[PDB]
């Protein structure tokens, strides 16, 4: 869904990466659909019951882990990480776990006369008092 | 060099005065707090779209009494509601009603509970109203 | 739902989480709030659970209007009053038409006579004492 | 063109530098003058900014003609005074015409009676209750 070559002009890339590799016979170039990467990346990481938070824009995405974690979520986390970074990469989307001491793992809430309101992302985080 | 992106005040430990203090914009109005109902803490993330349905709540929640007698609000706990009996001789609950209506001192959250032509009523509220409305019937009496 | 999981609290940080349910502020006193109570309660009607647990802990209460007020059973006071010129119907007239009769502590007493007798909480005792010879002597 | 710097002052060291772009001296008294401030202001319009100053600190203001008095808001004081033979339009209509009218804190009771209510800072109370009881005692 972002490349533009025609069926003339993909051979010409095959056969300039034909010359990059000296071992190999010929490159074989397929194209992988690109909503698959992020639903394979979003329903991995709701599988193992995490607490993310994605931020679609365009041309790559991003999951960001914030909070404070404990140590079966970090090493659940790191595990997906790093079984995926092998599958396709980190050139679409990206993976952003991080410690800071809130116990609110990510979201926050601002509160008045109607109930509450789930405020938007941003980079400043309440300092949890318990 | 704050960085927040909507609107809202971020209490952080508060001493329940400086909180009420930053609603005295939103009100349009000063907030008077007063000593015992000072020494409760409250701490989080708030947002005045209105204040007096935000007020109200938190009366109830936190546990308090308030009046707005037309120049500032007078915040009180509920553990200092005073109240009296008041005996009128020569005018009624019917009219004197009408001077707190035509005042603008009346309050239907405390309203008056007596006989609607008579001379003994029972009043209770915040001690702001009451001293008020015994010190205005007994001395509408005299004027009489 | 609501609810409130009390761990350890002491019956006036309680009653005030149930001050919203309820729609009205709550007082309680000063050997009232020596008690304490745990565990998980479920607010869906207040009215109905206040009478029981003031009987499984010990306690009265009165609503008069604007608050509602909570004392322990000790603090009970009584009073004796007579009347010169109005009877005991002028008065129950007048507290039915003012709105703080309370059905569960009514006088007692003769229906066409001075004297009756009354029984409740300090703060209802302390209405009706004074409403009763502050209003016969207006006559 | 103007405007202060303030570092950490005293709210007597600061509302004294907006006493030249307003043309009247600033009394700051003793329970306001605890408050502190810091950053860098502009007096280019200060009848707005006292204004918006005295809701986000917390104070009360009153200018009678020659000075400007400046309270904290925990100084409010009331009173209820009561008129024998003059009503409330003819003492309302001393003040429109003296100069002494103040529209944040008007005088509140009925429109022709002796009784009203009032309250404000203790330099106005104290001067419209005096003033109220000076002239019955003339008539």
């Amino acid at each position: 869904q972002r490349n533009t070559m025609s069926k003339k002009e993909l051979e010409v890339l095959s056969q300039k990466l034909r010359a990059l590799m000296p071992y190999a016979d010929s490159v074989n170039i397929t194209l992988m659909d690109d909503v698959t990467a992020a639903g394979q990346a979003e329903a991995g990481l709701k599988q193992q019951a995490l607490p993310y938070s994605r931020r679609n824009h365009k041309g790559g995405v991003t999951f960001v882990i914030q909070g404070a974690l404990d140590d079966v979520e970090i090493l659940r986390a790191r595990q997906f990480v790093d079984s995926y970074y092998r599958t396709w990469g980190g050139r679409y989307v990206q993976f952003a776990i991080e410690l800071k001491d809130d116990w609110l793992k990510g979201r926050s809430f601002q509160y008045g006369a109607e109930g509450y309101i789930k405020m938007s992302p941003g980079h400043w985080y309440f300092p949890s008092p318990l | 060099k704050i960085p927040v992106t909507g609107s809202g005040f971020v209490a952080k430990d508060d001493s329940l005065r400086t909180f009420f203090d930053a609603m005295a914009l939103q009100l349009k109005e000063p907030v008077i707090v007063s000593k015992m109902a000072a020494r409760k803490k409250i701490t989080g993330n708030f947002e005045f779209h209105d204040p007096n349905a935000l007020l109200e709540k938190l009366s109830l929640q936190l546990g308090l009494i308030w009046y707005f007698d037309g120049q500032a609000i007078y915040i009180y706990d509920a553990s200092e509601m005073r109240n009296a009996v008041v005996s009128l001789r020569n005018v009624s609950l019917n009219e004197f009603n009408n001077f707190l209506k035509r005042s603008g001192l009346y309050n239907k959250n405390y309203p008056l509970r007596g006989d609607n032509r008579k001379g003994t009523f029972y009043v209770s509220g915040p001690p702001v109203y009451v001293d008020m409305v015994v010190n205005a019937a007994t001395m509408m009496d005299k004027q009489n």
